[PDB]
């Protein structure tokens, strides 16, 4: 939900780590355009998390929408970026129609068409290379079978459903051997006392009777034990009470 | 720094304001068309010029290294839409002169003002006044003037503006390593790097000649029809042996015959099929007119539009205050993309020109994802050949029938489908050879063999002989017939009203023995089969990174150019003219003249 954003050539790294992620508000309410994505279901983000979260912000058209696919070929997806075959992320897209156009034309931020080779999958390439195809030097001008590579947007919010500016925000998931640090929200139930119940907790699992206790206890723990090695005490996630 | 990996890189900045400078001219264009205002004419002037300087820019600094050394399929068929220089190539005096006589051909023809010359006195404006008293003015000396008069007001300076026109023409494409401007036209026709599918420029040139000789029966009966019912109507002004005059056709030259057809009514007691008076009583609005036909869109199996059609593009005129220009142009404005302008009324013929102008829209959404120089026709006619396949499919009395329009219990005989028939008549066959005689003019005076006192006695001895009419006045070396019309006097190109009618013909011949239809094909209809998108999807989506050649192959499977679809869709048409035509005279003849008395 930002105000700016960056090239498609030129992404920025938003290095999200040791986080806790709320999709309550962005998933579930869901103010986007369209919500589709491949490889990982959006309804398991919830249940299932991993290492390392990267994120980006690149408006582009919606007819590129279709090149953002793992193992794709074609116009975007091998000379701009590329998404490999093991991408368990999602691609989520939204129609800024009021915020990210310019009248005038929106000569700001610029992307590529074509490039010298087949990129790297998630590589910055910011380069103002000369191109040479044939048997004659180019010399740093463009030419007759000598091209040159950069230029911005055509964004304005008058027209159809072909190139209106389509913010789209790719967040890039990875399981790394590291353990886990941003994970997704996981609802919660009401608490029942003095009753012979189960119990779900964030560290502990059993079956017993919830009273109120009388002992003094650290606000850093998860649990206790007695003198004979049984768990008698559970503190509670949300409130600081045992 | 190896010569096969490069392939191509042009179009990162050449492709992405090739859009984006035309694109501050599009919207500055569409507010011409819809706020006219004193500084929304502004706008368009200089974000225009720069577009324009944007061809010539980069067109000086693409002259190093030839071409020879490609070797993908992919590079070359986007190159010849970008190498050709335009007017860049002439002197200081000679290039910049084109520009300001293309500005002073413009204004004439809309803003003119001809009349009587009788009575002067009451002096009347062109385009919506002598449009629509053609049709209702059954005199013979009321027609004379309007056709006379008009080529001899605004096309009697035009005659020494055109000559030094076509001479300046042959200097900027005989530098562009072409023979003339004859083959400019022809140079999107151009086909090379395929083996088996070459299809040269002068190969075009016998290829309009062999259409040609099999609709000379099919078009004969039509000119002998309609002078035989001109019987009762003028009867001592049409012989009934030599040709019609050519001031009587309905229009102002004669392109086409729509208003000829409620004078050669063949039967008066049945009704015309009529959508306008079961449209008034059921309380039709802009939003039904374009969602019901966009069903017929989804039904084949194109998939759907989302909210930026609706809100973004207007179907009502904005007030009575502010003057919006309505012509029926679908507006092509780059990479993909569509805002309708259209004054819709309650009018049949608005009714199949909302068909038409989203049958331009369907075909530049499917490479909406593609380069803008394969976001093009596949030809010039490529474009609105695929356009009206949705409005003579939406004309079929069986599509009717399944949204809820006309009467349920309609009586549908062999005597019904002739009168629909002879109205397509004279919209297809009607402007086919007329397409033909001013493409065959434009090729024989661009190449310069023939003299200047040449110039407009060609022009009157082939309309006695390709289509059939004849001048009631003579004109001498100071007026211009052919020079008068839209396409010639903004330089367009007029070969793509050819390949409309051919193109279009060739789809619809097939789309229906996919849907497994029996019968003929004017009751051929695409809709409800989920089947018959998947034989367009692959033709939809080829634009210009695959060539003409293989864009029919899937559809029609035919290389070539030919006229056998014109042939069966009109098999009532040649057979009921037949009979009727026992006693009257077939063809044409040359000795007729209405000034040689």
């Amino acid at each position: 939900n930002a105000t700016r954003f960056a090239s498609v050539y030129a992404w920025n790294r938003k290095r999200i780590s040791n986080c806790v992620a709320d999709y309550s508000v962005l998933y579930n309410l869901a103010p986007f355009f369209t919500f589709k994505c491949y490889g990982v279901s959006p309804t398991k983000l919830n249940d299932l998390c991993f290492t390392n979260v990267y994120a980006d912000s690149f408006v582009i058209r919606g007819d590129e929408v279709r090149q953002i696919a793992p193992g794709q070929t074609g116009n975007i997806a091998d000379y701009n970026y590329k998404l490999p075959d093991d991408f368990t992320g999602c691609v989520i897209a939204w129609n800024s129609n009021k915020l990210d156009s310019k009248v005038s034309g929106n000569y700001n931020y610029l992307y590529r068409l074509f490039r010298k080779s087949n990129l790297k999958p998630f590589e910055r390439d910011i380069s103002t290379e000369i191109y040479q195809a044939g048997n004659k030097p180019c010399n740093g001008v463009a030419g007759f079978n000598c091209y040159f590579p950069l230029r911005s947007y055509s964004f304005r919010p008058t027209y159809g459903v072909g190139h209106q500016p389509y913010r789209v925000v790719v967040l890039s998931f990875e399981l790394l051997h590291a353990p886990a640090t941003v994970c997704g929200p996981k609802k919660s139930t009401n608490l029942v006392k003095n009753k012979c119940v189960n119990f779900n907790f964030n560290g502990l699992k059993g079956t017993g009777v919830l009273t109120e206790s009388n002992k003094k206890f650290l606000p850093f723990q998860q649990f206790g034990r007695d003198i004979a090695d049984t768990t008698d005490a559970v503190r509670d996630p949300q409130t600081l009470e045992i | 720094s190896t010569i096969e990996e490069q392939a191509k890189t042009f179009l990162d900045k050449f492709n992405h304001e090739a859009e984006d400078l035309f694109y501050q001219s599009s919207l500055a264009s569409w507010n011409y068309n819809t706020n006219i205002t004193e500084e929304n004419v502004q706008n368009m002037n200089n974000a225009g010029d720069k577009w324009s300087a944007f061809l010539k820019e980069q067109s000086t600094l693409a002259q190093m290294y030839p071409l020879q050394e490609i070797q993908n399929l992919t590079v070359k068929l986007q190159l010849q839409a970008l190498q050709q220089n335009g007017s860049s190539v002439l002197s200081e005096d000679k290039s910049k002169r084109l520009n300001t006589i293309l500005n002073t051909m413009s204004t004439i023809y809309s803003t003119g003002k001809v009349c009587n010359p009788d009575n002067p006195q009451e002096c009347l404006l062109l385009e919506p006044g002598l449009n629509e008293i053609m049709a209702n003015s059954l005199d013979y000396n009321e027609r004379l003037w309007a056709w006379e008069s008009w080529r001899s007001e605004v096309g009697k300076q035009l005659r020494p503006l055109y000559e030094e026109y076509v001479v300046l023409k042959n200097e900027m494409a005989r530098a562009n390593h072409y023979e003339d401007y004859g083959d400019y036209w022809r140079g999107d026709y151009e086909v090379n790097g395929v083996d088996g599918y070459d299809y040269s420029r002068g190969q075009l040139i016998e290829d309009v000649e062999h259409t040609f000789e099999e609709i000379k029966p099919l078009y004969e009966h039509l000119h002998a029809y309609v002078r035989a019912k001109l019987m009762n109507a003028y009867p001592s002004y049409i012989s009934p042996i030599g040709c019609l005059p050519a001031h009587l056709l309905g229009d102002m030259w004669g392109r086409f015959w729509t208003n000829l057809y409620s004078l050669t009514v063949p039967f008066g007691q049945k009704p015309n099929i009529d959508v306008t008076d079961a449209m008034v009583d059921q309380a039709w609005d802009a939003q039904r007119i374009f969602k019901e036909a966009e069903k017929f869109f989804v039904s084949v199996g194109l998939p759907n539009m989302t909210q930026g059609f609706w809100e973004n593009s207007m179907l009502t005129d904005p007030g009575n205050v502010q003057k919006a220009v309505c012509h029926p142009t679908a507006w092509d404005l780059g990479k993909g993309d569509f805002r309708i302008l259209m004054c819709t009324k309650v009018t049949m013929d608005d009714f199949l020109t909302a068909h038409h102008e989203m049958g331009h829209i369907q075909y530049d959404m499917a490479y909406a994802a593609q380069p803008f120089l394969l976001r093009n026709g596949a030809n010039e006619g490529f474009h609105e050949a695929v356009g009206e396949i949705m409005s003579l499919s939406a004309a079929t009395p069986k599509h009717l029938k399944s949204i809820g329009l006309l009467s349920p219990d309609f009586q549908e005989d062999n005597e019904t489908e002739i009168n629909f028939l002879l109205k397509q008549a004279l919209t297809i066959v009607g402007t086919l050879p007329f397409t033909y005689m001013l493409e065959k003019w434009r090729w024989m005076v661009f190449k310069g063999e023939i003299p200047k006192d040449q110039w407009m006695k060609k022009w009157w001895e082939m309309k006695r002989e390709i289509v059939g009419v004849v001048e009631p006045v003579p004109h001498d070396e100071t007026y211009c017939d052919p020079a008068s019309l839209f396409h010639v006097s903004n330089d367009y190109s007029f070969i793509r009203y050819y390949t409309r009618t051919l193109y279009q013909f060739q789809f619809q011949e097939a789309l229906c023995q996919a849907a497994k239809h029996e019968g003929p094909l004017h009751k051929c209809d695409i809709s409800n089969s989920t089947e018959a998108g998947q034989k367009l999807f692959n033709m939809l989506r080829l634009g210009k990174s695959e060539p003409w050649t293989l864009a029919l192959e899937n559809v029609v499977g035919a290389k070539n150019m030919n006229v056998r679809p014109l042939l069966n869709y009109f098999e009532p048409l040649f057979t009921w003219l037949k009979d009727q035509n026992k006693n009257s005279f077939v063809g044409w003849s040359t000795d007729w003249s209405p000034y040689a008395d």
